[PDB]
């Protein structure tokens, strides 16, 4: 067990990273069904590299590599949608919306560091049940934690492996770097709570729309740095359909799931969307979320950044999708 | 987490909250 | 509602031999099927799923393939236990639905059944009924035609019939065929026959009585 | 092993209520479905629905709308299926069988059935006639008598012959119902010379009037 792990990081350490155009990971419309365990590690690096992050912060080959094996670990199997291909499937979307959608040239490098970072980590340990339930069934993690629960929590894991012998990727950093390093991955692991980004996107949707949004602004940056996050954690629902058809599965199984929990240890009635009985209605719960939590926000980003257009392109035309089906 | 009373039904039919 | 058919109802067979069972789907069900292994006053069993997957401890002689609309579960090397119904069922959609059956049924020497025709017992006629009883006792196969004639006439109507299941130590099968009348209706006639056709003979077994003699 | 027990045979009047049991062993009904399936005599097996005893819900086919409920519990890991205002094509064997509730439809666990029969009858003892041949001189060998079994209800009766002495070579015919009211008829064989010098006796019980019959087969009709 440790035994296929420490082998795993033989060969990961030792294989040649593909360029980022053999990989397709510059595509918004980029799909992993088909990637091995180890293509994905070896993206990941790709990403980094890309991204300068390896050379302008003097990391290691070993020590990342190890590092990136740990998260990936750090994921739960039986969980069904917020595995490891989540964050991965996450921080792609990060990736390319850095470089395709152009916002590198908008941000620092400690900031692109942060996001990466951030974006691979922020459902750490995950175990396939919402805030919502965690707290009406008093598990410990709710006595620990005030508000936005889970996400402490993949944050507490995250840094825990950032502390890990070789797997301090940041150890290249000045402790003042290094200390802020961590003050925005925590911002934006945060960021990734449903709650916050509904408690905060008002304020940033006027930006926009007043034509007064700015990034220079130190404030506006750091909340559209929320909005990013949230961007991309969700980013699944701007697939081709074929691929948010599928991933949709997952989502769909992990919710009827923690129903099942709701009425058999809480003994409550679950929400219609985690109703297992209810699958039938599932579309328009799709139709009514996408327009509620989705297309919303997209189209902002795209003001932001013409080049993100793909991502609002691919929410609506799913959106068509489930809105026919809705109606059989 | 405290939010208007109107937007409550909303929020809580999807898994926020 | 998706239609399971199972062709054959019945099978005879013999221990050793390749046995196969059909059924056949209205719609497109994939391989989304599963077979079902059932003997008398016993809960069934699930002996194949996924059209070809072998359900747990159920033994390596039991095999099925197809798909879409064509299904088959396979005996190989068929065994003495092995004598049960078998039904398919799709699980495809909703309502999910099954198959008729088939019954694996033992295969013997063919034998000419024993025909005995019975007048109504006087009791029976102070009661104001009267049923004429036709016994076609230990024969095989089971494929069998019984006939009644009133006065050389074929009498369709108030005939029920009455079979066992196939003999577990003899193999063979037997019936029961009663004419049921009102005291009346038997009393205006005299001649009363049973006649059985089975293909152990070319000329149909007879049997009668003549009510004025008896 | 996994198993799913069910309740007895059941002998109910149109019109009435019944209700059915299916109990777990070796295995908890939470985590699957229960389904159950009426088969009919001479006909194949029909899906009536399934229960999730671990919430509750219930799906039924709209041919059993307010015919059919089923209930379940957990803690003592039992299914329920009960049958209102019953008439005579409700009489068939039902069985209660379980699957994953994750799973399409696979029916890896079945109980072993109930039957129900339905009927608008009071209980009637049977008639019990002789079945004795004619004296048609012809010369033959084994001789073959009978005892008609008429008019009763409920099931079952039960028939021997010389109070079980003669036991191979007998046939007693599954009963069919002529109007409301059962009949079936039972063969005997023996040797052409032990009959009539040996009695022969068809003894017929039927336990739901507590009438015996003996009925001893003489020569004529
Ligand atoms: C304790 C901390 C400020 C020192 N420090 C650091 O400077 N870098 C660069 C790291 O990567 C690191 N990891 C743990 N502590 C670290
Ligand atoms: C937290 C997450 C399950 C919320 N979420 C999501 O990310 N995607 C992609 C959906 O399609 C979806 N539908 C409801 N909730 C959803």
């Amino acid at each position: 067990s440790h035994m296929e792990e420490t082998r795993e990081l033989q060969s990961l350490a030792a294989a040649v990273v593909p360029s980022a155009q053999t990989l397709k990971i510059t595509d918004f419309s980029f799909s992993d069904f088909e990637l091995s365990d180890l293509e994905t590690a070896l993206c990941t690096i790709r990403m980094f590299t890309d991204l300068n992050l390896v050379q302008n912060f003097q990391m290691k080959h070993e020590v990342l590599c190890r590092w990136i094996l740990s998260v990936k670990k750090n994921y739960r199997k039986n969980v069904a949608y917020h595995n490891w291909r989540h964050a991965f499937n996450t921080a792609q979307c990060m990736f390319a919306a850095l470089k395709a959608g152009k916002i590198q040239n908008k941000l620092t490098d400690l900031e692109i560091l942060a996001l990466l970072i951030a974006a691979l980590s922020h459902d750490l340990d995950h175990r396939g049940v919402n805030n919502s339930y965690i707290q009406r069934s008093e598990h410990p993690l709710a006595q620990l934690y005030c508000h936005s629960i889970m996400e402490h929590h993949h944050f507490d894991q995250c840094l825990m492996i950032l502390n890990s012998p070789g797997n301090q990727i940041l150890s290249g950093l000045s402790i003042e770097e290094y200390k802020t390093t961590l003050k925005i991955i925590k911002q934006a692991i945060l960021a990734t709570d449903l709650a916050l980004y509904i408690k905060r996107r008002g304020e940033f949707f006027e930006l926009i729309r007043k034509n007064q949004f700015n990034l220079e602004d130190p404030h506006q940056k750091e909340l559209f740095l929320a909005m990013l996050m949230t961007a991309c954690d969700l980013s699944a629902i701007t697939k081709p359909w074929p691929i948010q058809q599928r991933i949709a599965e997952l989502v769909a199984t992990e919710f009827w799931e923690q129903g099942d929990l709701e009425r058999t240890v809480l003994q409550q009635q679950p929400i219609p969307m985690m109703d297992r009985n209810k699958r039938d209605e599932l579309p328009k719960l799709q139709v009514g979320f996408i327009d509620f939590v989705c297309t919303q926000l997209y189209e902002a980003l795209t003001h932001v950044s013409e080049d993100c257009f793909p991502l609002l392109d691919g929410c609506r035309k799913n959106r068509q999708k489930w809105q026919a089906l809705a109606e059989q | 987490e405290a939010f208007n009373h109107l937007e409550l039904h909303e929020l809580a039919q999807y898994g926020i909250i | 509602d998706i239609v399971m058919t199972q062709s054959q109802k019945f099978m005879s067979t013999s221990v050793g031999d390749r046995v196969s069972i059909t059924c056949k789907a209205s719609q497109n069900v994939g391989t989304a099927v599963a077979w079902y292994q059932q003997k008398p006053g016993q809960s069934p069993k699930l002996m194949i799923y996924s059209a070809s997957n072998r359900y747990t401890g159920v033994p390596d002689r039991f095999t099925g393939s197809g798909s879409g609309t064509d299904f088959t579960l396979t005996i190989s090397n068929m065994q003495s236990e092995d004598l049960a119904d078998y039904f398919c069922q799709q699980y495809s959609s909703y309502p999910l639905t099954f198959g008729a059956g088939t019954k694996l049924e033992l295969k013997r020497a063919d034998a000419a059944p024993t025909v005995s025709i019975f007048p109504p017992s006087s009791e029976q006629l102070t009661s104001g009924g009267a049923s004429v009883v036709c016994f076609l006792n230990n024969f095989y196969p089971k494929d069998i035609n019984v006939k009644w004639k009133i006065d050389g006439s074929e009498r369709q109507n108030g005939v029920l019939n009455s079979a066992t299941d196939q003999d577990s130590k003899d193999s063979t099968y037997s019936m029961s065929s009663t004419l049921t009348l009102t005291k009346d209706e038997y009393e205006r006639h005299n001649s009363y026959t049973c006649e059985a056709t089975h293909k152990t003979s070319t000329s149909p077994i007879v049997k009668s009585f003549n009510r004025n003699e008896c | 092993e996994v198993q799913l027990q069910q309740s007895g045979a059941e002998v109910v009047r149109s019109g009435a209520s019944v209700k059915l049991s299916c109990t777990a062993s070796g295995f908890n009904i939470k985590d699957y479905y229960i389904h159950w399936v009426k088969q009919r005599p001479e006909k194949g097996l029909e899906w009536i629905g399934w229960i999730d005893p671990e919430i509750g819900d219930t799906e039924y086919v709209p041919k059993f709308q307010g015919k059919a409920t089923m209930t379940a519990d957990t803690s003592s890991n039992t299914a329920y299926l009960q049958l209102s205002s019953l008439t005579s094509e409700d009489t068939a064997v039902y069985y209660c069988n379980a699957g994953h509730d994750y799973d399409r439809g696979r029916f890896p666990y079945w109980g072993q059935g109930t039957l129900v029969t339905v009927s608008a009858a009071k209980t009637t003892p049977p008639s019990v006639y002789p079945l004795a041949p004619g004296s048609a001189a012809q010369t033959n060998s084994m001789v073959t008598l009978g005892c008609l079994v008429k008019g009763y209800f409920p099931e079952p009766v039960t028939v021997t012959w010389n109070s079980g002495s003669l036991s191979s070579g007998v046939h007693t015919f599954p009963a069919v119902l002529q109007s409301d009211l059962y009949t079936l008829s039972s063969s005997v064989t023996v040797p052409s010379s032990t009959w009539p010098s040996e009695t022969v006796t068809c003894n017929v019980a039927h336990p739901a009037s507590s009438t015996k019959v003996d009925k001893k087969i003489v020569p004529r009709d």
